[PDB]
This record gives structure tokens, sequence and C-alpha cells, in this order.
RNA sequence: UAGGUAGUAGGUUUAUUAAGAGUUAAACCUAGCCAACGAUCCAUAAUCGAUAAUGAAAGUUAGAACGAUCACGUUGACUCUGAAAUAUAGUCAAUAUCUAUAAGAUACAGCAGUGAGGAAUAUUGGACAAUGAUCGAAAGAUUGAUCCAGUUACUUAUUAGGAUGAUAUAUAAAUAUAUAUAUAUAAAUUGAUUAAAAAUAAAAUCCAUAAAUAAUUAAAAUAAUGAUAUUAAUUACCAUAUAUUUUUAUAUGGAUAUAUUUUAAUAGUCCUGACUAAUAUUUGUGCCAGCAGUCGCGGUAACACAAAGAGGGC
């Protein structure tokens, strides 16, 4: 669509790498901090760039929450409890219990 | 009782005799020849009765049985020639019979041993105006055009479709010379169409034959009842000939009658369209019970009967 | 999509060739389990327009069989439609901008073809 | 005629008729049994396979090949 | 399979067609009488004969059908908000043009589907009515006397 | 498909759906298919072998199997009975290979824009064929009655007109071209007077058949029919080609050649851009299979048919164009009819 | 397997359940109930279809695949919660394994994978882009469901090159248009000496397309997001205008040296005494070696064994 202005919080791309997180910041060298190509680089580009699966669609997600005034905030992605997943935490919870307060 | 034959010439021809050890000849390649004739510094075979085609509005088609398999004529003269012992070619000793009185059918029919197999009428470049201009000035219909020219209607049909492909042709300048030339010489190939003449006319009252009716039901009746077609038409449950006849009359795009209006009945919505979207949704209204994809149809993807379709441009698909 | 009786895409056809019911499900069973009807048919590729069509001005048109009144009578007793359905049905003219979610509201896009009902 | 008897995976022990000119089968051979009687010798109702197991192909075998073990050559 | 031709060579099932009135309406007059009428007794009969016990703990007769009026199934099932109530909220808002739309489309099913229940019970009435003429009509036919008829040998008296 | 092989062989004597050379004289000197002696099996294999050499060879036989159709269709004349003439028997098992009429390929054939089924086959592959104005790259597509095809026009040229000759194969025809002319011109010189008697009496026995001598009418209007001794000095004699010397370099050699019939252009190479004998001129041996179908209307001018309907049966025809008789396809419809049981 | 049954068959009452009933438990009565049109018992088996196979059909077969239903989640019983569970839960026990040695954990009939068994059945793959499901107000998170790809001719379908083509030289005055070109010379693979062929087969000639290369590029999905993917398809210097069923054609802007990327084609397998399609013969073996679905073949002219030639199927 259109560029986007940059603002006070994401002044450059740079900014906006280190704000959306998920080591997206390894991706500074593939824009070359500029404005525009962040904002007109499509998948395809970004494939040809190198940028992997996971990480081009997060940016562009992103890129589409900016063009739109919605926050671009990193949100983690889901992880296994402590204790471990479902099917084998009651094996851990055991093993565990008997190997710190015996 | 059956064995392996070689396809031996049915009619005599000059075998071979001694042979020198390197020719390794055969007799069917010597028989071709034979039927060939002298080959010319041309690649030519100027002596086959065949190489040449007619120019006359008269197929020139094989009459092997009735030649006795002699193929060769003089290329000028058009008279008989036959190979002799000093192995040149001279007249016949006698004049074949069989092949100065040829039967009117015989001429049309390409192949000796199927003589249901015969050529169609080619039509004159000016009937074809002459339909094309009373179909689409005139106004007349299919059907009056049919009946009048003694030609199907379908045929008509294309020959309004045809004309209009050749004027557009003609009004581009895509018509080349070597195109003319290759029309002209197959129009003089063919037996031209004469309206007029009876026989030449197209039967016009062909039906397609059902299959319910194929079989053969009898009806004992009093010996003085009157039974007609409309009665037979009643048992075989059947709308009379004569009214099929005229339904299959009324199809032709320019023929009377035409009419499809009656499935104009079936709710449609077309999607709005915004800015930016590369499609528009269509609705058509449909009854629950014979929409949808049914569950546990037949998988035929493995058989030897799958279903294979074409698509708008013309890609083979799996239905 | 909440509820028990939900509105959604049953996928049929060929890989690569996606083809789906419409239909009103039960929402614990198989997505291509036999649901409680079939409402309609979505074919998701549309129709493709030649060279020509597309300087004429045809815009390619992807074609769906729905039984409206059936399809009015379980969003009436609160069947769900899902996200897919639930554009469907908005384009139709069933489900009005009451359904439309903050993500694909089109409050601002200019309307080039308005929803036409005709007789085919 | 040269026969063989052989057990079975299953503990049936048959009978089988070793086709071809010439063969390599002993004794503790693995061999591949299929159906088909010799009908001149009563009591062997199955075929040994050539080319399977320890059993080799017919030697030389021009004709026929696939039913004898034998590779195309080259 | 064979089997498909016995529904038009259909190959697959669809789900039965659920029924939008689960019983019998107020407006079904023709059900109403049948269901009034005396039962009948005897040879073909249906029920238990005047003296004869029917078992302890069994209802003697069968239950009444449950016949539905559509104005009180609107009435329970789809009621009206009573008060005109402030929807300045957005969310009341939505769901107050959701409520509405649904309310709309479960009275059309309602009311479309007990006219087509008694419309088909007329086109019934009337298609049976017209066969029966057009029956009576062919057999005239059929009875009519022919001159042919007078080839055919007879012996009427005897 | 099949692979093409020994398809033109003389011993097997098989007609093919060709206009090729070895195809015309298998079906010259077949002289009709032989069921005498043999047992229904082998007259139903014979039948079988003949018929589906010509009706769709390129198709596999377990592929035939389930095209093949149990269910033939004819057609009703309902104004027989009003005509009075002696009714003729519908052949009605003439129709066993109908449902290949209805491929594009055999479509091609027997509008006459390809010289085979094989090369129709190869016309619709490399995308010369259109169907309804969209391009058909299927030789298996089916049409439907009122369907418009076309082909490209060069290709129909190519597969009707003669063979383009090679420069150096066309240039030793006109080597030889040009000793045949000075001798006419040593002969005409020498002595005159008798050649043009030859002459003479040459266009006395055109017969018409030789438009040659309506042309030549307009000769002698160009200069009573009696001699002159300003024709024999008028001929001139062409100079020889040096084969070696002009090989290699078209453009020399068709500024070399300068003949009465052949001015500036190499034998059949008129325009080498051309795929095709230039100038064109019809293909040997095209006469015996020329015919025209019933089913469809063709327009050459165009390139372009139409599929009028589905070739039916009728008193005393089949539309179904076959080199064999009935009795050949009621043994091979036998065949099929039982999967060759 | 000829007798079976003893809550067994029926009646009455209570308990239990939302609810009938020897359904369960308790009490009291009657002597019944099933069975040679097969009871009881034993063995075997998941069932079925608008599914698949076959047949003219009635039918028969399968129950992999698509769909419906039932049962089970190492084995048995029991209990809790709940509308509904003898739950892939909990409890106890059984079998096996494991480490943390506890009244412990695990049980791949979830995906992939390994060993074993067997004639025989695949990747320890990619992605949540699509369709669904769960959680969340939302933003979103999760998903071996699912969607794709990999392996495997297991099945089906398409394609897997068309036209022309029986020799080569020498040969011939010194433009009203010729024309059946004619002579010599050499060469000519296997078989065979003529109806004995291999064979238009090969080479050669003409013209193509695929692939490659270049440009272009949909659609699956849109508010955005494409795993598949080095997408399909199209175009052959690219763009543009005009005319132009299609399509074609002209002319233009930029682009290379009057023309404009390149360019193909190596099938196997069985069979040829009759049933049963296969006539062109020949060699070896000699009741041996072997062939064989059936009849049979083989003891020196083997159409049947083992081969060559030729031939017939797919
Ligand atoms: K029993
Ligand atoms: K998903
Ligand atoms: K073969
Ligand atoms: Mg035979
Ligand atoms: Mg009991
Ligand atoms: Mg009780
Ligand atoms: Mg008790
Ligand atoms: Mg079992
Ligand atoms: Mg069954
Ligand atoms: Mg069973
Ligand atoms: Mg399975
Ligand atoms: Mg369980
Ligand atoms: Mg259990
Ligand atoms: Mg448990
Ligand atoms: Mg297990
Ligand atoms: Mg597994
Ligand atoms: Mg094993
Ligand atoms: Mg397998
Ligand atoms: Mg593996
Ligand atoms: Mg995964
Ligand atoms: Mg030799
Ligand atoms: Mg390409
Ligand atoms: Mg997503
Ligand atoms: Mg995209
Ligand atoms: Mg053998
Ligand atoms: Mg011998
Ligand atoms: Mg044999
Ligand atoms: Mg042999
Ligand atoms: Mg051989």
């Amino acid at each position: 669509s259109t560029i986007p202005k940059p603002s006070d919080q994401v002044p450059d791309v740079d900014a906006f790498l280190n704000k959306i997180g998920r080591n997206c910041n390894e991706l500074k060298d593939t824009f070359e901090n500029n404005w525009n190509n962040l904002f007109q680089w499509d998948s395809k580009i970004l494939k040809e760039k190198g940028v992997n699966i996971q990480q081009r669609k997060y940016i562009l997600k992103q890129v589409h929450n900016y063009r739109n005034n919605r926050p671009i905030h990193e949100i983690k992605l889901g992880k296994k409890s402590f204790f471990g997943g479902e099917r084998k935490r009651k094996a851990f919870t055991a093993k565990w219990k008997a190997e710190n307060k015996q | 009782f059956s064995r392996r034959r070689i396809a031996y010439p049915f009619y005599p021809f000059k075998k071979l005799g001694r042979q020198h050890p390197k020719k390794h000849d055969t007799n069917l390649k010597t028989a071709m020849r034979q039927f060939l004739g002298p080959k010319n510094y041309k690649g030519e075979y100027v002596m086959n009765k065949y190489f040449t085609v007619p120019t006359n509005h008269v197929p020139n088609y094989i009459k092997p049985d009735l030649e006795r398999g002699q193929s060769l004529e003089h290329p000028v003269t058009k008279k008989p020639l036959q190979l002799r012992y000093d192995g040149t070619l001279g007249p016949p000793p006698v004049e074949n019979k069989r092949l100065q009185n040829i039967f009117k059918d015989r001429l049309l029919q390409p192949f000796p041993s199927n003589p249901h197999c015969k050529t169609n009428y080619v039509l004159s470049p000016q009937l074809k105006q002459s339909i094309f201009e009373e179909i689409t000035v005139e106004g007349l219909s299919a059907q009056q055009v049919s009946q009048k020219y003694g030609l199907k209607i379908p045929r008509v049909e294309a020959i309004v479709k045809l004309v209009s492909v050749e004027n557009s042709w003609n009004r581009r300048n895509r018509v080349s010379s070597d195109l003319k030339t290759m029309d002209e010489t197959l129009y003089r190939m063919f037996p031209v169409f004469d309206s007029d003449a009876s026989f030449k006319r197209e039967n016009l009252s062909e039906i397609p034959v059902p299959q319910k009716t194929l079989a053969s039901r009898f009806l004992t009746i009093a010996e003085s009842e009157p039974f007609g077609p409309v009665d037979a038409a009643h048992v075989l449950e059947l709308e009379p000939a004569v009214e099929t006849l005229r339904n299959l009359s009324t199809v032709g795009e320019h023929s009377s009658g035409h009419q499809q209006s009656t499935n104009k009945n079936t709710k449609v919505i077309y999607g709005e369209l915004v800015e930016g979207e590369r499609s528009q949704y269509k609705f058509t209204n449909a009854k629950v019970g014979k929409v949808g994809y049914r569950y546990g149809s037949g998988n035929r993807d493995n058989k030897k009967d799958r279903r294979i379709g074409f698509n708008k441009l013309g890609q083979m698909v799996y239905i | 999509t909440c509820g028990l009786v939900r509105i959604r895409l049953a996928r049929f056809g060929r890989k690569n060739s996606p083809v789906y019911n419409i239909v009103v499900a039960n929402s614990r069973k198989a997505r291509d389990a036999k649901p409680i009807e079939v409402l309609g048919t979505y074919v998701p590729v549309p129709s493709p327009v030649t060279k020509r069509e597309l300087k004429r001005g045809v815009v390619p048109i992807k074609d769906v069989k729905l039984d409206f009144d059936r399809t009015k009578y379980w969003i009436g007793v609160g069947a769900q439609p899902s996200e897919t359905v639930t554009k469907l049905l908005r384009k139709a003219g069933i489900l009005n901008d009451a359904w439309a979610t903050s993500k694909n509201s089109n409050v601002n896009r200019k309307v080039v073809f308005e929803r036409m009902e005709t007789l085919e | 005629r040269k026969a063989c008897r052989v057990r079975l995976t299953n503990g049936n022990v048959v009978s089988a008729y070793i086709p071809g000119e010439g063969h390599d089968a002993q004794e503790h051979s693995i061999v591949y049994v299929r159906g088909g009687r010799c009908q001149d010798l009563p009591g062997v109702k199955y075929h040994v396979i050539r080319g399977a197991g320890d059993l080799s192909g017919v030697v030389n075998r021009i004709s026929s090949r696939s039913k004898y073990g034998a590779k195309k050559p080259s | 399979g064979k089997g498909a031709a016995k529904y038009g060579f259909k190959s697959g099932v669809f789900p039965t067609t659920r029924s939008i009135l689960k019983s019998p309406t107020t407006k079904q007059t023709d059900i109403i009488n049948k269901v009034k009428s005396p039962k009948p007794k005897g040879v073909l009969g249906i029920g238990y004969a005047k003296g004869v016990k029917h078992p302890k703990g069994s209802h003697r007769l069968s239950p009444k059908v449950n016949f539905i009026d559509v104005d009180n199934l609107i009435a329970k099932t789809v009621a009206e908000p009573q008060s005109i109530k402030s929807s300045n909220g957005s969310a009341q808002k939505v769901r107050l043009q959701k409520a509405e739309l649904r309310r709309k489309f479960l009275i059309e099913a309602f009311r479309k589907e007990e006219a087509r229940l008694l419309h088909k019970h007329e086109y019934l009435q009337k298609r049976t009515k017209e066969l029966e003429k057009a029956k009576e009509l062919e057999l005239e036919k059929l009875n009519k006397e022919k001159s042919s008829d007078l080839t055919i040998m007879t012996l009427d008296k005897m | 498909p099949r692979k093409a092989n020994l398809l033109k062989s003389l011993a097997r004597g098989r007609v093919r759906t060709s206009f090729n050379k070895y195809n015309l004289f298998n079906l010259y000197k077949k002289g009709g298919v032989d069921l005498k002696s043999k047992s229904l099996y082998q007259q139903k294999w014979t039948a079988k072998q003949e018929t589906r050499a010509y009706h769709g060879e390129h198709l596999t036989e377990k592929r035939w199997q389930t095209v093949f159709k149990p269910k033939l269709d004819s057609v009703a004349q309902l104004d027989a009975s009003l005509r009075g003439g002696e009714i003729k028997e519908t052949p009605f098992l003439l129709q066993t290979f109908a449902v290949l009429e209805k491929r594009l390929d055999f479509a091609l054939f027997r509008a006459m824009f390809a010289s085979s089924v094989r090369q129709a086959r190869q016309f619709i592959l490399h995308g010369n064929v259109r169907v309804n104005g969209v391009k058909i790259k299927h030789p298996s597509y089916t049409l439907k009655p009122g369907d418009m095809f076309s082909v490209k026009p060069d290709k129909v040229l190519e597969a009707l007109g003669a063979k383009k000759p090679s420069f150096q194969e066309a240039l030793k025809i006109d080597k030889t071209q040009i000793v045949l002319w000075n001798k006419y011109v040593k002969e005409a010189k020498t002595e005159p007077k008798e050649v043009w008697e030859k002459k003479l009496e040459n266009f006395e026995k055109m017969s018409d058949s030789n438009p040659k001598k309506l042309q030549f009418q307009e000769f002698l209007r160009q200069y009573s029919l009696t001699f002159d001794p300003k024709w024999a000095k008028n001929l001139k004699y062409h100079d020889p080609i040096k084969l070696s010397e002009l090989e290699g370099d078209e453009p020399k050699a068709r500024k070399l050649i300068n003949l009465p019939w052949q001015k500036n252009y190499v034998y059949g190479r008129q325009d080498p851009k051309k795929p095709f004998f230039t100038p064109w001129k019809p293909r040997p041996f095209l006469s015996p299979f020329a015919i025209l179908p019933h089913h469809l209307e063709i327009s050459f001018k165009t390139c372009h048919a139409v599929y009028l309907r589905d070739p039916v049966a009728r008193p005393g025809q089949s539309e179904v164009i076959s080199p064999f008789d009935v009795p050949v396809h009621e043994r091979a419809y036998m065949y099929y009819l039982r999967n060759g049981k």
C-alpha cells in the first residue's frame, strides 16, 4: 500500500526491528535502515533476501499493524510449562519432587 | 483354419525371376514399382493415373477391381499404358470395358470394398453467399432456406457462421495466394451441390431414433380397427414423430420457434464489488437436498473410467 | 466461532484443487464428517477472464450456490457462522455490517458495483 | 525330474519342482515357493522361484528369462 | 454401484433434511380432523374394544398429538424487546442489530413453512380431483362403442 | 499413445488414416478382407486387425475398450413411406467406431487439415489448433455439435502441399532442367517445322484436362496457325549450372536461373521461408483420399470447419468413413462387445 | 451339539432409575418358557451403503480406499465427576519396562521411526498460507487435526515426432512455356532364387514442439498473512497505439547486429502343435536335457524341448 511516516518511538527500521523482537534485530543488514524497503518489500522479495519463513511472515504482520496505527510491541510465542507439556508432566513432576524435595 | 498371409496383390503382376544376388528385392516392392511406374528426375510419378488431382469436379478414386491393377496412363492423353515384355509401357492389347461405363454411385465411392461410404457435395461459392444474404439481410428463417435449397438446418447454420469468418479474413487481407490456390484446387475435386437436382438434395425428414421405441411391441386389435401414427405414439408414450421433426427444426439460431425463457426463474445475487477486490462473488439460489457435494460418493480416480474434462481455457482438468 | 451449531466450510475436491461445502455442523464433529445439513457450495478459484474481456472490463467471478431461505433459518435459531462463511453471507446480503470485525471493516473503501439481485 | 522337499515359514512341508536346466539348490538353501503342480510327478504341487533367495537364475537362459530369474544381457 | 440406480444414479448421500416445524400446526385442519375421527374396531381396528381390560399400569388410549400454534411459537421463541432500551453503546448497538435480524429470519421461516404445508395440502387435493376426473373421462372413452367393435364376435345373451 | 512402428508395411498390407504413398498401394492391392475358411474367433480377430489399423491405431487396446460404446446411433427418415422407391437397409454396424469421430485429431483428418491422424495429433499438441477461439492442445478433446475448430493456415498448406525440396536437391533438378531445355532449343532450331508440327498435334489430345492448351491459345495470340521462323530464332539457350560454384550460395543460384517457367528461383524454393513447396502445389496422390465428410462443413479459404453432428447411419449409407465393408465391421463389433472373449 | 432352561416362563409387591421390564436386589406365589422351519452348545467374524469388483440379470464377493455405525486404546473389575463414562480419568490387581526407590512413572491401536513377524505396504519431511478445533475481551497463542511435499509403476490418466524416404556418379546446343528425359558405369547388408522375405525398415531430406534460456506471471486470500514454490500458465527482444469471435495485422517508443535465444527423440515383456492371434525357414538335442493351464511333446525330417531367422499379442 502506501508508505507510513516514521514516528518518535519508531524513528528508523532498526528501532522497528527491535520493538517487534523475536530476534528480528538480526535482519538490520538485510533492510539497510531503508524505511521504504521495509514498507515495499513483500514476501517474494524477502524470501529472495534470505529471510526465513517465520520471520518474513512476522515482519509483514507488524508492517501491516504499523500502517494501521496498531501496536507493534513484541508478542512472545508460547512456551511449555516449567514442569513440561501436559502429556509428560506427571512423569516429570514425579521425578522433580523426588530430586529436589525428596 | 487361418495362417499368416503376405498381402500380395489380388491382381496379376510380373513376379520376380532369377535375381542377381545383391538386389535383395521383394515381390511386394516390385509390385509397387509397377503400380507407381517410373520415377522421373523430379521425384514424380507422372505415369500413375492418381498422381495428379482432378480439375473437373469428378473425384478420381481408385478402381483397382475395374482396371485389374492397371494404374498407368499417358500423362497428357490419359490413354491406358501397360507393361510389356520389353520392359516398356505401351497401349493395351484389348480395351477395358469395365472402365468406360462406370455407375454414377461408384464415381463418388472412394473405397472399393465399402459402397456405403460416399463423398459429400461441395457447395458453390455463390450458393453460400445467397444463403448468407438471405438469413442475415433478408431475414429468412433457417427452416425456409433449408426447405428451399434442400440442405439440413445444421449445415445452413454452419454456412452462415463460416461465411462470416471469410468476410473478416477478406476484410483484413488474411487470405493469401496459397490459401486461394489450395481452396480452388480442392473445390475442383468434389461434385458441386445442385439444389435443383432432386437426388443431390439432402433428406429433411430424419429424426433421432430413440431407445425405448427400438423394441418391437405388437398389439392384437379388431380386424377393422384403425391404428395410426398418433395411436402408436400413445402406446409408446412418446410425442408423435411429426412433432419431434418440427421441434428439431426450431433449434437453429436463425430458425423459427427458437425460444429460451422458461429458465429465467433462478434468483441470483452479484456481491458488492469494492475498489481493490480482484474477484466478484455470484450467489445462485439452491435447495437443500440437491445442492452440495455428496458424502461417500464413488471415487473413480483410480479406475479406468475416471472423469476428465476441459475448463474455459482448454486445460485438461479432472472432474 | 462459538456454540454447538456452526456454519462452516467442509473441504472436498482433490489436492491443489479445493472445493467446499457450506454446511451446518456440530462443533465437535470432524471437518469432513457428514453434517446436519449442506447449505451450499463454494468454489474458491475465480473463473479466468480472457485478455479481451479484461480490457473490456470483466471481473473474475467466484461462484457460490446457496439455499438462501434455509441459511436464514439456521441464523435465526442461533447457528454461528465461521469467519470465512461470515464474509460470504455479508457479500450475499444475508448478514449485515453488524457481523463485521475491526480487522476487515471496510468503513472507507469505494464501492465500484452495488449488490444486484437478479433472476437467471 | 529335479524336485526338493521344503519346510515353509508356516510349518507346512511341501514338495516343489525346480524348473529350468541346472540348479544350485542344496539342503538349508532359502527358497521361495509358488503355486503350480508338476503334472507327471504326483504329489509335487508347487514350484520354486528361480532367481529368488538362494536359488539362482537359469544359467545362459535367453528366452522367457522372466520365468527363470535371468537378467537381461547388456 | 447398482444401488445408485434406485436414487437417480446419485452417488453418495446427503444428511436427512430437518423439519422446521417438528409437529403439525393448528392450521392443518385436515390432520386435526383425522386424529379426532373415531378409531376403527374389529379386524382392521385400532385400540381396546369396549369391555376389554387394558394392561394394568398402561394408558388405554394413545397420547394426544401436540399441535403447534405458530403464533405462540413465535411469541415464546423470538419475543420482541419489551422496552426500547437505550443502546448508546457500540456493543449494544451491534447486539440490537443482530437480535433484530435473527428475529426477522426465524419469524419468516416459521410462517413460510406453515404456508408451504397448507399450500401443499391444497395442491394435492386439487391434483387428486383432477386425476380422478381424468380417469373417469379416459374410462368413458374406453367404454365408448366404436365401429370396429362390430367385428368382435359376441355371445351377450349366453 | 502407441508407438508408430511398421505402419506402412506392404507384407501386412494394413490401411491407415493417411495419404502416404505406401498406404495407397496397400489400399489399392487389398481387394477386401478374406473371411472364408476361418472359425468365428479367426474371423473376429481378422476384422479387429484391419479395422483397428485404420480406426484409431494410435490408441492402446485397453483405452479403446473403455472408449468403445455398445450403443450405435441411427436416424429414421419419416418420408420413406411417402416416396415409393425401394428402401435400402441401414448399415447400423458401420457405426462401431463412430465414437472416435468426435475426437479433435480425427476431426482434423476428416476436414483434410492434416495428412494423417498422427499428424493431426502433432498439430494439436504443438499449439496450432483452436476450438471456438480457444487453443486446445489435447488430441483427445471431444467436439460437440456446432463447435468450430481452426488450424493455422501454414500447417494445413504444409500437410496438403508437396514437400519442400532442399537447396542441394532442388539445385540438381535445375541442372537437368537446363540440359533438357537446351535440347528443345537445338531440335527447334535444327528442324523448326517438325517441332512446331509436333507441338500442334500435342495440343489436339489435351482433352481439357490439361489447361496448358488454354494458355497456349494465348501464346498463339501473342505472336491461321501457320509456322513462323521467328519462333525458332527467338528461342535462346540457357547457361549451364556449375553445382560446385553456386553451392551454399542460394541468392547467387537464384540469379543464374531464368527459365520460361521457372524464373529467378530454384525448383520448389520460390519462397524458402515458407514451410512447403513453392509455388504451392497439391501433395502427390491426393485424389484417392480426398473425401468430403458429411458431418463437417469445411471452409478451406480460412481453414475453418464446424462439427455439424456425430456421424450417423441412414438407409444405404453410413457417415463413418471406412475402407471396410459392413461384414468386417460386424465382426469387429462382435469382438469388442465381449472384450475379445 | 438334541434336548435346553431354574430368575429359568408368568403373576403380585417393594427398592432402585427421569423412565417400562426378573434390568438389579429382596419377599411371596403359579409351572411354565425354548426346541428338527434347528433350541442349547461350539467354532468363526467388527457391520453396512447412493462404496468397490463382477455378471445380461437375479445375484455373488470384498468391507483397503470415501462415508455411516459399533467396539477398543497393555489386561480385569470397581468408583468419582457429569445430562451422558465401568472414561485413553481415578482406585486396586495383573503383565512388561524404567529411575527418582516412591502406597513412583511408563504402556506409540496420535505422527514420524525402530526391532520382530511376513510374499508384502512409505519420511524420525515442511507449514499453520488454506479449512477447521481449543484458549483469550482483544492483540494473539497452540494444533503430527489439517494442508502440502518425500518414498513406492500399487491403481488411473496424459504425453513419450510428424511429413518425405529404396542407390550413387558421369552424362546431353555452343526465351510462343519445355516435359513420359534418355543413356551408360559402379555399387548393392541377412536370408532366400520367387509369390521369401527382413524392408519405408535404416540413413538422408523437410518442418516442428518439449526442455533449456530470457522476460513475464496468475490463482489458491486477503485488511494482511502462500507452506506448497526454483508455482501454474503465457510470451519469444520488451513496451505502446490503432485496427483486429478468436485471432490477425500495421505502426510505433525503447532494445541488439537489414534482420533479431536455442533446440531434441534407443521399450520392454510373453508367445507362434490344438484350444488360441502368429506359413519363410534353419540349427542343436535324441523318452536325454527339458516343456506343460488342458490334450500332450521328446526314441535322429521336434511347427511343442534349447536357440537363429521370420511372425502374433499387450
Ligand atoms: K444350531
Ligand atoms: K491454521
Ligand atoms: K514384440
Ligand atoms: Mg492360429
Ligand atoms: Mg434373565
Ligand atoms: Mg418389577
Ligand atoms: Mg428374587
Ligand atoms: Mg476377530
Ligand atoms: Mg455382503
Ligand atoms: Mg462379510
Ligand atoms: Mg485404513
Ligand atoms: Mg474404553
Ligand atoms: Mg479396558
Ligand atoms: Mg484407566
Ligand atoms: Mg501398544
Ligand atoms: Mg505409528
Ligand atoms: Mg522378515
Ligand atoms: Mg504395496
Ligand atoms: Mg525406509
Ligand atoms: Mg509439526
Ligand atoms: Mg547371403
Ligand atoms: Mg518452454
Ligand atoms: Mg494465519
Ligand atoms: Mg501474495
Ligand atoms: Mg517355455
Ligand atoms: Mg532336429
Ligand atoms: Mg506351445
Ligand atoms: Mg520352442
Ligand atoms: Mg529372434
